[PDB]
């Protein structure tokens, strides 16, 4: 109904008018992220068979 | 193993034994998806045999669990997976429905999803044509043309009925699958004796593929 | 030369017998789908015909490329043992099997209930004790550089009747019930051509399955079992050219080579399995 | 959840009779049950084990032949058959709830205890010190050792810490080294590495005096130390 | 009113291509791939007697509790293989299980449209249904503990909901999705969760207020799977159209798009290693992929299952990945 459509618009609004970063910011986090990680990553860099529970 | 391992593994055990019984007890429950279009005649077959309604009774050494799951006013194929493994669907169709808008007609585009779906290849259908008093109450005065404008058929009762059941035939188009198409009045106490028959020969003709006889 | 290509042949029909059965027992063993009662009495024709293939074929086969049995008269009656035991418990899985389909096809609410793989268990072990009652008892005693089977009149009659001719009539039985039930099934499902269509379809290929089966249990075995019938009666009268001897007793073991042809490699979901490995 | 033990009284020596547990207020079928028992001077000393459905049972190799544990789920009832009753068979016996899994807390539950009068390789437990006065409010620590190293491979180390205050059927603490039982204050704290063994209590109260008891769980015949008293 | 939706929609969009600078892909052209994430089948968890819907590891990183359809809920010692609990459910049709932060509760749902909540560590030995949460008008398809007594839930009835468990009522409801919401992932620090649903949408919840914060639409079909990056400014969503997508909080955009010519089944279920370098989703093709979430490069593959992975999770110390399927076998890989 029309209430449907008013609640739409103010989610779009309130949704629209937000603190949007770079994609190339996003990128350089996530990219530190898992280099700063890359080292207790298990299934990146496997551990010895002595320190992996599953043996 | 520790002592305290030991124990666990003890009760690992018995946990492992309790759910092969569960599974060999449930292996023998024959497992119906009981289907319909809104208004049909599933309240009916219910009362003669939430989300999901799940109705367990045994009939003639039978177990069978009847998964009444049209409370779910969402889309069937995120949950339709679920009941894979069913021996048949107990399809309800309101035969005094072709008058009313068209009910029928979406009962047929549901009836063509269930057996076209991938999930539902080889798995049978009981079709029950509800209602089938009030049918021939109002086939005499209207004919089967609002529903059918393609029927050219006698105004009859019988050729009417038997028309709509053959158009519902008309889905299943495999040769694994079969429609065991029942005529219902609300007032017959002998429609899970339909079923059981049914599910019997649905039993028999899974074996006789098995031998390579079917 | 001459015996070259026989010892090439049943080497050949030898490794296939071992491979076959080797591929279905190895299909049960590996996987959860075929771990059924019907299966699982398939895997057990496929290991008592595997056993005939590397215990009973080898031998057979040197005493065949050899013509004449180059090991001791304790071997003799070991091997000849072991030979009656294996085919007559691979028939008898034949038979098995055929009862484990009658009770499938004509007692589903059985088949839903009470089927259980102690059943399979309790006819695997009935048709053992079979082999074992129709070949120990010449061990018993019922009684040259031969090994020929005994010619005693009583032991050939029961054992030619407890091995092939009972179970003959057995599955001629059964499965007689069995077609019997699948054309009333066809029939109830045409009790619109299309129906019509595949009913003539589904009764030609209960035609063609009953065929496939009761054919070649019989073009194996019976050409084998009526000689071993008459022989002993025509001990002086009929002789046997040792040719058409060694022809049908060689078409009896080629039945444990197609037994997995038949009940495994034709069933559709060992196809699937295999398709999987 | 209480366990009821009946049956003990006074019996003639090399007599016999049966100890009965009317477990009730939980799943009686899916623990293993102990019989304990506690020398009406001395500490506490395991007696027997059956295991959750009366697959695995276990006896203290001093009344084994002559003890017979048994349990009944349907009536969730424990008995111990008791015969050739020696003048060392007296004693309170205990029957503990115990159950194992991972991350489960056996021991957890004592029952009440019932008298016995009777007319006239294993890993070694430790507590040196014993009857150790404290004073309310201050920290005190009690301290154990093991023969083996009761740490095992798999990291764990199956060390049980147990209240006997006076008059009270005792309570687990810690259950594995370093492990608070369910409803323990969080002022008893465990350590220790290999044999050696530590109970820290923060700030003792007035229901912290006791006898507290070790027990090692690694091998089967369960041990436990010699119960270092708590005093005012 | 739909002119004034479409306008903001429109500079939504063009908002969304100011901050498109680099893609995710231009960035990462030099980091060194890694060559082939071969994890190994170490542990196979036999006992479900059904197709397996849902598992989830447990904060331990060793156990893990699974559902299937055989109406029983286990909770699996990992290590050792062995069945800790056995949880019969009232409703066999579970397609969803949660294991509670803490370990003291599982939750679990399904078709009967309840999450019912169980306390594994009670005073008897028994694991009890604690609480039944009713409410949702559609089935569950997914649940999250946030702490032991707050559980997030998604249903089919197109919401979200927040629930206190103790008081067995919606603390808050979050409506704003028109289709089926299928999954939930909360973000490491439980503030907030991405739900992703059947209107091809998946949208940012802020958990106390109750509003979605942002909206992303980048695929083409039903949602079926979503996972925070470990860091909890991105996310991964798995769809039926056989991709998998690495949207941004903050930039508000898709990073990468994980799609394979090879591939066109659906996915079932995605999650990321610790480091958040690998994406393991799990495809209706019977095995898990791994992608290189950076590079969007298929590192390896997890074949095992002989049929459509379901499920599939990373623990939280990533040593291990389990991934359940329809053949009823959980296998931990490594
Ligand atoms: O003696 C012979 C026979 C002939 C063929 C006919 C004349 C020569 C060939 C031959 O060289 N041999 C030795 C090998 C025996 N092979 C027999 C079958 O493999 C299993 O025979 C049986 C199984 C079960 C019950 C039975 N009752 C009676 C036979 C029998
Ligand atoms: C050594 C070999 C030849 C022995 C095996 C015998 C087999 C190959 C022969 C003997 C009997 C034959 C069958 C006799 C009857 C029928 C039924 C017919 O509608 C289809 C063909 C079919 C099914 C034949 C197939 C081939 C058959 C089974
Ligand atoms: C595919 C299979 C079933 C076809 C049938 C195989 C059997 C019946 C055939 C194939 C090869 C044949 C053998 C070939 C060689 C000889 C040597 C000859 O001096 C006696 C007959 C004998 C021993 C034949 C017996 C029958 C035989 C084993």
């Amino acid at each position: 109904s029309i209430a449907q459509a008013r609640k739409l618009v103010e989610q779009l609004k309130m949704e629209a008018n937000i603190d949007r970063i770079k994609v190339s910011k996003a990128a350089a986090d996530l990219m530190a992220y898992c280099e700063a990680h890359a080292k207790e990553d298990p299934l990146l860099t496997p551990v010895p068979a002595s320190e992996n529970p599953f043996r | 193993l520790s002592a305290e391992e030991r124990a666990a593994l003890e009760r690992s055990k018995a946990i492992e034994k309790n759910l092969k019984e569960d599974g060999i007890s449930a292996a023998k429950d024959v497992k119906l998806l009981l289907l319909g279009a809104g208004e049909s005649g599933k309240n009916t077959i219910v009362k003669q045999m939430t989300g999901i309604v799940e109705t367990h009774f045994t009939f003639k050494n039978l177990h069978f669990r009847l998964f009444d799951v049209g409370a779910q006013r969402s889309e069937r194929k995120k949950w339709i997976h679920c009941f894979e493994d069913v021996t048949a669907i107990i399809f309800c169709v309101a035969l005094s429905g072709y008058d009313q808008v068209n009910r029928m007609h979406a009962s047929l585009k549901l009836f063509d999803s269930i057996c076209n779906n991938k999930f539902f290849i080889d798995t049978s259908i009981i079709l029950f044509l509800n209602k089938k008093d009030l049918f021939g109450e109002k086939i005499k005065k209207s004919p089967l043309t609002i529903c059918f404008p393609e029927y050219t058929g006698p105004n009859t009762y019988e050729d009417a009925a038997a028309y709509i059941q053959a158009q519902f035939e008309s889905k299943n188009r495999s040769p694994n699958k079969e429609i065991y198409c029942h005529m219902t009045c609300s007032t017959d106490t002998n429609n899970i004796q339909v079923v059981f028959d049914a599910v019997t020969d649905i039993i028999i003709a899974n074996n006789l593929r098995g031998c390579g006889l079917y | 030369s001459y015996q070259v290509i026989t010892s090439l042949l049943l080497g050949t029909l030898i490794f296939c017998a071992v491979l076959g059965n080797a591929c279905v027992v190895a299909a049960i063993a590996l996987e959860r789908s075929l771990q059924n009662v019907a299966n699982y009495l398939i895997g057990s024709l496929a290991v008592t015909d595997l056993m005939v293939s590397v215990l009973v074929l080898p031998m057979a086969a040197l005493y065949q490329v050899l013509n004449k049995w180059t090991l001791g008269q304790v071997t003799c009656d070991l091997f000849i043992a072991l030979d009656v035991l294996c085919c007559t418990s691979s028939i008898w899985h034949l038979c098995a099997i055929a009862l484990d389909r009658y009770w499938a096809i004509t007692d589903p609410i059985d088949y839903v209930n009470k089927r259980t793989p102690r059943r399979a268990a309790a006819l695997i072990s009935l048709t053992w004790l079979i082999g074992f009652l129709i070949s120990i008892p010449p061990m018993l005693g019922w009684r040259p550089d031969a090994c020929t089977i005994s010619k005693d009149h009583g032991y050939t009659i029961y054992s030619t009747f407890g091995a092939f001719y009972i179970p003959l009539l057995l599955m001629l039985v059964l499965y007689g019930r069995i077609f019997r039930a699948a054309r009333f099934r066809i029939r109830k499902t045409v009790k619109a051509e299309a129906k019509r269509k595949m009913a003539l379809a589904r009764e030609r290929k209960t035609v063609k399955t009953l065929g496939i089966i009761m054919g070649t249990f019989i073009l194996c075995w019976l050409p084998f079992f009526i000689v071993a019938l008459v022989l002993p009666f025509c001990e002086s009268s009929c002789h046997m050219p040792t040719l058409l001897g060694a022809i049908i007793n060689w078409l009896g073991y080629s039945n444990s080579l197609l037994n997995p042809v038949i009940y495994a490699y034709f069933n559709k979901d060992f196809q699937n399995a295999f398709k999987k490995i | 959840v209480q366990l009821v033990e009946s049956g003990g009284g006074l019996v003639q020596p090399g007599g016999s009779r049966k100890l009965s547990c009317s477990a009730s207020g939980f799943a009686f079928s899916s623990f293993g049950m102990h019989w304990v028992r506690q020398a009406p001077e001395k500490g506490l000393e395991w007696v027997a084990y059956i295991s959750s459905g009366s697959g695995t049972i276990y006896y203290a190799d001093t009344v084994k032949g002559r003890f017979t544990i048994s349990r009944d789920d349907p009536k969730n009832t424990l008995f111990l058959q008791m015969t050739s009753l020696r003048s060392e068979d007296t004693a309170m016996y205990y029957c503990v709830r115990s159950i194992y899994y991972y991350g489960s807390s056996p021991f957890d539950f004592w029952g009440q205890g019932t008298t016995l009068t009777v007319s006239s390789s294993d890993i070694v437990m430790t507590q040196a010190t014993s009857s150790v006065p404290v004073t309310p409010g201050e920290s005190v620590s009690i301290s154990c050792r093991s023969s083996k190293s009761l740490l095992h491979s798999n990291g764990n180390t199956y060390l049980y810490w147990f209240l006997q205050r006076p008059g009270q059927s005792p309570q687990l603490l810690i259950y594995r080294m370093s492990n608070l039982a369910s409803g323990v204050p969080d002022r008893f704290s465990g350590s220790g590495s290999g044999t050696a063994f530590t109970l820290t209590i923060s700030r003792l109260e007035a229901e912290d005096v006791g006898v507290y008891y070790c027990m090692q769980h690694l091998e089967y015949p369960l041990t436990f130390g010699a119960g270092t008293k708590l005093e005012l | 009113l739909r002119q004034e939706a479409e306008q903001l929609k429109n500079q939504i969009r063009d908002a969304r291509k100011a901050c498109a600078d680099a893609t995710l892909s231009q960035i990462t052209n030099n980091i060194d791939p890694v060559g082939r994430i071969q994890m190994r089948t170490r542990r196979t968890l036999r006992g479900h007697l059904a197709k397996i819907y849902a598992m989830h590891w447990g904060t331990d990183s060793r156990l893990l509790v699974s559902a299937s359809q055989d109406g029983k809920l286990i909770i699996w010692d990992s290590y050792t293989t062995n069945k800790v609990h056995a949880i019969p459910l009232r409703s066999s049709w579970v397609m969803t299980c949660a294991y509670a932060p803490s370990g003291n509760y599982v939750a679990c749902g399904g078709l009967d449209n309840i999450c019912s909540i169980y306390n594994l560590k009670t005073r008897e030995g028994n694991v009890r249904v604690s609480r039944e949460l009713a409410g949702h008008t559609g089935y569950l398809s997914c649940c999250r503990f946030l702490d032991d007594n707050q559980i997030v839930t998604s249903s089919g009835d197109t919401t979200c909901a927040l629930w206190d468990i103790e008081t067995g009522q919606q603390t808050t409801t979050f409506t704003g999705h028109t289709g089926d919401v299928m999954s939930l992932s909360l973000a490491p620090d439980t503030r907030l969760f991405v739900s992703g649903a059947c209107d091809a949408s998946a949208k940012l919840w802020d958990v106390r207020e109750g509003m979605c914060r942002q909206t992303f639409t980048g695929h083409e079909s039903d949602i079926n799977a979503i996972c925070f990056f470990p860091n909890g400014n991105a996310f991964a969503t798995g769809s039926d159209d056989a991709t998998c997508r690495l949207f941004d909080l903050r930039a508000d955009q898709e990073l990468m798009t994980y799609s394979h010519d090879n591939i066109i089944c659906g996915i079932t279920s995605v999650s990321f290693s610790k480091s958040g370098r690998l994406l393991l989703a799990g495809y209706d093709d019977f095995n898990c992929n791994v992608w290189d979430a950076l590079k969007a490069d298929r590192a390896g593959v997890l074949a095992g299952h002989d049929n459509r992975v379901s499920c599939l999770g990373v623990t939280d110390d990533g040593m291990a990945v389990a991934t359940g399927s329809w053949d009823s076998f959980l296998k931990i890989w490594n």
